[PDB]
């Protein structure tokens, strides 16, 4: 992260927690937060080396 | 033309023959040979005139950048610079010049540039069309760190021997003095010297 | 703003510039990969990822020469244009040195490539991670290829997608596979393990293994099929 | 205002001025020291400010009066990198002038050449101004004392004595007074020395701040020399001024 | 700000400077600690290079770099930007060699590197340099050190610093002139930097360093250049240890 | 006037059966009336199967045979590991021979 | 085009069990005149190499910026370019090589003859020819010049090949680069009664010994013959 204020650090975080919720988990980890990082953007966050 | 430069104990004396020929004629009887290229740093030509004086010329370009921006530069600096012109017109022209030059961390130093692209540091040098005639001359008398009068009857001889032997040597020795004192010019006629 | 985010010569007021960091996000986004060594021995394993399953996968190793050789994370153009000029180099030096030029030294030449196009006016950046290695006669070695185009000389580094439990399984087994020497099978081994670590959305198969070795009596080789089904 | 204007330097603006550089008639005066030149009858003079405001830094290698060649002096206000830049074309064009003449370069065609090549900077958009004054001093070969300024613009005249830098103009007037009240051109000694001791003194009058050999350094053209006082040197002659 | 400024790096603002010059130094106090410490019968350079994760290599990466056999320079800020900017002075060093067969006086050096920053300032089809480069050496009058700011100003210095933790580190060095009015000898200007470097890292403290630690001196290396490494380099690291605590 | 090129004599000998191939060659080396060397290869290995030979004089041969070795490498580099036959490699020679045309090559070459 | 202009004469090598000596004679003539005399001709390049270098005196100057560099080049970075990255005579034998053979391509040849001794830092005796004309072997006894026809049988009969380096050890070498420096001397007008002797040995590094004097000197048949006349 870069340029992300109080607020939108503590977006992330709770972001994560649901995403791991789907999942199947019921405990945060560290590749869960790096998804809620790619709701703010529009970022894909798993695709192909052919422009990326 | 035969031209010399010689270290003694307080400094470095050039000297040098001012006859310039072409063919049997001569161009010009007199006239310098003894060529600054800075205030501490003199320089010898001899072979083809054109060549040396164009040459000369163009060190004095970059030696005047040298002094500017980045210090004195030594004799060797200036000799570094007159063997890379001498190198890469190896087979473009053919140049003979002796380098000598006063430091205030080395004294009197003499730096000889054969007809190609060399560097030798020598304590004395000869050279030119002229000097092929006193060789075993000077090896006798040559010793180190003369007083001044010594080096200058040294260098009056040893010249006129050169113009006695060689048609392309002549004029007035001119000897051109770098020492610690300054620049001294000197000059010499022929009727004094021929007995010498 | 990102007004600072339309050129490659322009600065921000924070240091900082926009375009090598873009070039990290597509690091992120570009296939994992794991790079370790040994002092005997040096290993990439490398996801192999097809864009579907009619089509089948894609190299993510390039061979440089016969002592070196990299990875990707991120670009495919990028790749290709400095792998080209990086093989260059190992001609060049086995051309005019007799020598099999050093990683590190290698790696000082590709470093300054890359900070040509960020310099300029034109020229596009690198936005792909290269995982180097060789073993020359100062052993293995392993350079992390930023697309700033700094060097980092580690025992063991991981990028690309999920990546990060790789480097938490490097870290505490950093001592172990190091002084395991002359045994090529473990490294190999170390590198699986790691990249099962990273996995979503896959399985690995025996065709999304590509492990790439060089050491102390082997030449840069690559592994494909019956030869990593050792290793599946 | 500005809508494009001062972005460039091909561009004018309604009144025909080019903004830009007129921007670097104000970085000159970013180095903070000022300069004085003067003349006497057989020496020009130049000083200018030494700050060595860390002791971090080494007190020699201050200094902004540079060396172009054998007989050119010239003092320097405004940023270092434009002062060696500056320097390294002066130097160059000195010495080439020499060798494709055959014959020294003259003060007032060495600040001649340097305002050209500087209005084809202005002239083009892919160079800019280099923010300094340049103040040439010689004791020319033919012409005696002379002070020739360039100005960042590139444009260039010779003067009886000049100041520069942000406190100019209590020194404008001082310098004024000087020469109305003698009704000649120049300082009337015909020793060097007191002309440089003379020069210290309406340094401190304009300024009204007195020095030390920490806050000065001075250049000396003669004729067919040039050389810059050491602080030992300097140190001479202030205790000449304080006790006469 | 915008209106070019900031946007160009050749266009002057009302100022009378540039303020993209201003964020080129920026990025040089987010870089590491690097000192020099120049010495009457020496010169050593100390820098501080961090420790992200443990599975680094050591002494294996550095910032010393040297010119020649006789110019050691460091530079703090942008890494890879700082590592062309030396690579570029090679270049020019090989030129000096070359025409005058000679090594270069370090004023020389410290002449033609500023005018390859003070170029990238002229174009705006170029970056400028986000880097101070602390250099120096031995030459024939002696050992002299400079350091160049990305400003392309230079001038002598008896200490230069740069980095982050630079407020620590010009202070110390104001008192080793106090304490040896001669600035101490370069042995022990080695252990000096150590102590620094370490009061550094109080502003650099969430990670772990390195020390880096080399020198050129007139006869304490020979009038070469050498890494300060092995019973040298643990000595310093031992001086450092004992006084932080 | 510098004459660049040399001699430095050697006899090597091609032939073909039909499932080996020899390529043998003295290992003297002269220059004038003097042996330089009492060992000097001359047939060197190059694989995907080929050695070549260059000979007559040395250096201009050296060259020859060390392009064509870089040639080797760029070939696997660029065809994913394509093995060079000797037809192909036959008519690379004469690539680096044209090539080589108005400089030309004094050696009798023997693949 | 360059032509011979100042000369020297021969360098003078071989190889022994531990090592190699290399040793050159000191002279810088131009013609026939002897204009120089304890001209340097031997150029260390760092210590597990000795390049030697007669032919042209000009190009000796080149090359010995050429090597100064080498070792400048060597020497940026790693601290692992001194000891284990060290310059083996190899690289150094090949550099001058791929450059011969582009000067010769440009009608303009560095107008030399070389030869480059040393020990590699794989501990490996190197001793290997190079030339104007690009020709490169690797022989065990060579000399150049001169010495190439004259003076290389007197090594040859220490060294006849290739399993005949074991045998010969340091004394035995050192020796017999003495007796044929005596050759070269009495026997080809190019003579110095200087030379120099360098020894590149694996334990013990580069030993170099400057102005060595010729002896053994015989003219005694001189005083045996009134010859005719």
């Amino acid at each position: 992260t870069d340029e992300f204020n109080g607020a939108q650090l503590k977006a992330v975080t709770v972001e994560a927690g649901m995403i791991a919720l789907r999942n199947g988990q019921s405990s945060v980890k560290h590749e869960d937060f790096v998804e809620g990082i790619s709701e703010v953007q529009a970022r894909k966050s798993k695709s192909v080396s052919f422009y990326a | 033309t035969s031209i010399m430069a010689v270290t003694f104990k307080d400094g470095v004396i050039l000297g040098a023959d001012s006859r310039t020929t072409t063919g049997a004629y001569i161009a010009n009887r007199v006239t310098d040979k003894l060529t600054r290229v800075h205030d501490k740093i003199w320089c010898c030509r001899s072979g083809s005139a054109a060549d040396t004086q164009a040459i000369a010329d163009i060190v004095q370009y970059h030696l005047e950048l040298y002094t500017s921006q980045y210090g004195t530069p030594s004799t060797e600096t200036a000799a570094s610079v007159f063997k890379e012109l001498c190198y890469e017109n190896k087979d473009n022209l053919t140049a003979g010049i002796i380098v000598a030059g006063y430091d205030d961390k080395n004294k009197g130093e003499v730096y000889t540039i054969p007809l190609g692209g060399s560097v030798h540091k020598l304590p004395y040098a000869i050279a030119g069309s002229g000097s092929t005639f006193i060789y075993g001359y000077c090896d006798k008398n040559f010793r180190e760190n003369m007083s001044k009068e010594e080096t200058v009857d040294f260098i009056k001889h040893s010249l006129s021997q050169a113009i006695k032997w060689d048609g392309s040597s002549g004029g007035v020795i001119r000897m051109v003095v770098l020492t610690a004192a300054g620049v001294e010019r000197l000059i010499f006629y022929p009727d004094e010297y021929e007995q010498l | 703003r990102n007004n600072y985010d339309g050129d490659t010569v322009t600065f921000s007021p924070t240091g900082r510039l926009f375009q090598v960091e873009y070039a990290l996000e597509a690091i992120k986004q570009g296939s994992v990969t794991v790079g370790l060594r040994s002092n005997t021995h040096a290993v990439l394993v490398a996801l192999k990822r097809n864009a579907d399953e009619l089509s089948s996968y894609q190299k993510k190793i390039i061979k440089c020469d016969e002592h070196m050789g990299l990875s990707l994370a991120g670009l495919a153009p990028d790749a290709r244009v400095l792998s080209n000029y990086l093989r260059q180099q190992c001609n060049y030096s086995s051309l005019v040195f007799n020598r099999k030029l050093a990683v590190e030294r290698a790696g000082h030449l590709l470093c300054d490539k890359a900070q040509k196009n960020t310099q300029s006016y034109g020229g596009r950046p690198y936005g792909v991670g290269l995982l180097i290695i060789g073993y020359d006669k100062s052993g293995a070695h392993l350079l992390e290829f930023q697309p700033s185009g700094n060097v980092t000389e580690l025992y063991g580094t991981a990028i690309g997608a999920r990546s990060q439990g790789a480097k938490t399984y490097l870290e505490r087994t950093l001592d172990t596979f190091i002084k395991i020497d002359g045994n090529p099978d473990e490294l190999i081994k170390a590198g699986v393990e790691a990249i099962s670590q990273s996995l979503r959305d896959e399985s690995l198969t025996v065709d999304n293994l590509s492990i790439a070795i060089v050491g102390k009596d082997t030449p840069f080789t690559i592994y494909d099929g019956e030869a990593v089904a050792k290793y599946i | 205002s500005a809508a494009g204007y001062d972005r460039h330097i091909t561009i004018f603006s309604p009144e025909g001025r080019l903004y830009q550089v007129e921007y670097a008639f104000k970085a000159t005066n970013q180095t903070n020291i000022n300069s004085l030149a003067v003349r006497g009858k057989d020496c020009t003079v130049v000083i200018s400010q030494k700050k060595v405001p860390d002791k971090l830094l080494d007190p020699t290698t201050v200094s902004y009066i540079f060396c172009i060649s054998r007989t050119i002096g010239m003092v320097v206000n405004g940023p270092i990198p434009d002062a060696r830049n500056a320097a390294l074309r002066a130097k160059a064009e000195a010495a080439e002038f020499r060798y494709k003449y055959g014959y020294d370069m003259p003060c007032d065609v060495l600040a001649k050449r340097m305002a050209n090549l500087s209005q084809i900077y202005t002239q083009r958009a892919y160079m800019r101004p280099l923010g300094v004054i340049l103040t040439f001093v010689s004791v020319d070969e033919e012409l005696g004392p002379s002070i020739y300024k360039t100005d960042p613009a590139g444009y260039y005249v010779g003067y009886k004595a000049t100041a520069t830098g942000p406190k100019q103009q209590e020194i404008t007037t001082n310098l004024e007074n000087h020469f109305k009240k003698s009704k000649i051109d120049h300082i009337n000694e015909e020793s060097w020395e007191k002309v440089v001791e003379f020069a210290i003194t309406h340094m401190i009058d304009a300024l009204g701040t007195e020095f030390s050999k920490n806050d000065l350094e001075v250049g000396v053209a003669t004729k067919d020399k040039f050389f810059t006082l050491s602080a030992e040197n300097i140190e001479e002659r202030l205790v000449a001024i304080a006790e006469q | 700000i915008g209106t070019g400024y900031d946007l160009s790096n050749s266009v002057f603002s009302p100022d009378g400077r540039n303020f993209q010059v201003e964020y080129a130094v920026k990025a040089v106090e987010n870089g590491t600690t690097s000192i020099g410490i120049k010495c009457n019968d020496g010169v050593v350079f100390a820098v501080e290079k961090l420790i992200t994760s443990k599975l680094l290599v050591p002494q294996k990466n550095v910032k010393i770099q040297v010119v020649d056999r006789h110019i050691g320079c460091v530079y703090s800020g942008l890494i890879p930007d700082g590592r062309h900017l030396v690579n570029r002075g090679r270049e020019e060093a090989a030129s000096f060699k070359k025409l005058y067969k000679t090594p270069i006086p370090i004023p020389a050096f410290a002449d033609r590197l500023g005018q390859y920053v003070q170029a990238h300032t002229l174009y705006n089809s170029v970056r400028p340099f986000g880097v101070s480069t602390i250099f120096g050496g031995v030459d024939k009058n002696g050992a002299h050190l400079y350091m160049l700011e990305p400003s392309g100003s230079y001038w002598g210095y008896k200490g230069a610093a740069t980095g982050k933790g630079r407020q620590s580190a010009k202070a110390e060095l104001e008192k080793l002139v106090d304490h040896h009015p001669e600035g101490l000898s370069a042995r022990e200007a080695v252990k000096q930097a150590a102590k620094i470097i370490y009061l550094a890292h109080e502003d650099n403290k969430e990670k772990d360093f390195e020390l880096e630690i080399s020198w050129c001196s007139l006869s304490e290396t020979n009038g070469l250049h050498k890494f300060v490494k092995g019973d040298l380099l643990q000595e310093a690291i031992d001086f450092a240890q004992k006084e932080i605590n | 006037q510098f004459n660049p090129y040399g001699d430095n004599g050697g006899t090597i000998l091609g032939i073909a059966g039909e499932d080996f191939a020899v390529l043998a060659g003295d290992t003297r080396n002269i220059t004038d009336y003097s042996i330089n060397s009492r060992y000097e290869p001359k047939v060197f290995d190059c694989g995907d199967n080929i050695v070549m030979s260059a000979n007559g004089f040395a250096a201009d041969g050296d060259a020859l045979v060390k392009r064509f070795k870089n040639s080797v490498k760029w070939y696997h580099f660029d065809h994913n590991d394509k093995k060079l036959s000797i037809n192909s490699a036959a008519r690379n020679i004469q690539h680096l021979l044209y090539g080589k045309r108005f400089f030309p090559y004094y050696v009798h070459t023997i693949i | 085009t360059q032509q011979p202009i100042v000369t020297g004469t021969s360098v003078i090598s071989m190889k022994y069990d531990n090592g190699v000596i290399i040793a050159a004679d000191n002279l810088g003539s131009y013609g026939s005149l002897l204009r120089f005399n304890g001209v340097e001709r031997l150029i260390p390049v760092g210590d597990n190499t000795v390049v030697g270098i007669s032919g042209d005196i000009s190009d000796m100057q080149h090359i010995e910026r050429l090597l100064k560099d080498l070792v400048t080049e060597n020497a940026y970075d790693n601290p692992l370019a001194d000891a284990e990255e060290a310059l083996e005579p190899s690289y150094i034998f090949e550099y001058l090589a791929t450059v011969m053979y582009q000067r010769r391509s440009k009608m303009n040849p560095l107008w030399n003859a070389i030869i480059v001794a040393g020990v590699q830092s794989n501990g490996d005796q190197f001793l290997r020819y190079v030339n104007l004309l690009g020709v490169t072997y690797s022989s065990p006894t060579l000399a150049t010049g001169f010495g190439a026809h004259m003076a290389n049988p007197l090594l040859r009969k220490v060294v006849d090949r290739e399993s005949d380096i074991p045998k010969t050890t340091v004394q035995v070498a050192e020796e017999a680069i003495v007796n044929a420096m005596r050759v070269l001397y009495y026997r080809d007008a190019r003579s110095s009664r200087n030379f120099s002797l360098a020894i590149i040995d694996k334990n013990t590094g580069l030993t170099f010994k400057k102005n060595l004097q010729v002896e053994n000197m015989k003219w005694d048949f001189a005083k045996d013959i009134k010859g005719y006349g």
